[PDB]
């Protein structure tokens, strides 16, 4: 999908993530036989509707909340 | 139906411009809320919805077909 803001992952600086336009959230690990997203996001009622246009982290692997920002007036930490 | 050799017809969802048209109907709306007709906001409101299983149906027919 087309990802849109694919920002870093605090204490996982291979496990790469990044929110996506279809509304979706997609996490990617090049150290996982896969450099395609290893973890995506099913696009139902749970993650987002419109585009995710900034996925985020939020405090260090203890709390690693991942705030995705989306277009639709709502996010998902 | 697929144009290239052996003459293959593949899948598809029947959501492909309407991503554009709904991030267009989106801005316009929150933006300002311009003179759009009400039929519009049907279109928004009908398509709105299912933008993301339309889009997670896309998903669905291109890792399909890949």
């Amino acid at each position: 999908s087309a990802v849109m803001s694919a920002t870093f992952a605090k204490f996982h600086p291979n496990l790469v993530v990044g929110g996506t336009y279809s509304g979706q959230i997609v996490l990617w690990d090049n150290r996982s036989n896969k450099r395609t997203p290893v973890q995506r996001t099913p696009l139902s009622a749970a993650a987002h509707t419109h585009p995710v246009y900034c996925v985020n982290v939020v405090g260090t692997q203890n709390a690693h909340n991942l705030i995705s920002i989306s277009t639709d007036g709502k996010i998902c930490s | 139906v697929r144009g290239r050799t052996g003459n293959v017809l593949k899948l598809k969802v029947n959501f492909l411009p309407e991503i554009i048209t709904l991030s267009k109907e989106v801005r316009n709306l929150k933006w300002l809320g311009f003179r759009v007709p009400l039929a519009i906001v049907n279109k928004a409101h009908q398509a709105n919805q299912l933008y993301p299983f339309a889009i997670s149906l896309i998903e669905s027919v291109r890792t399909y077909e890949r």
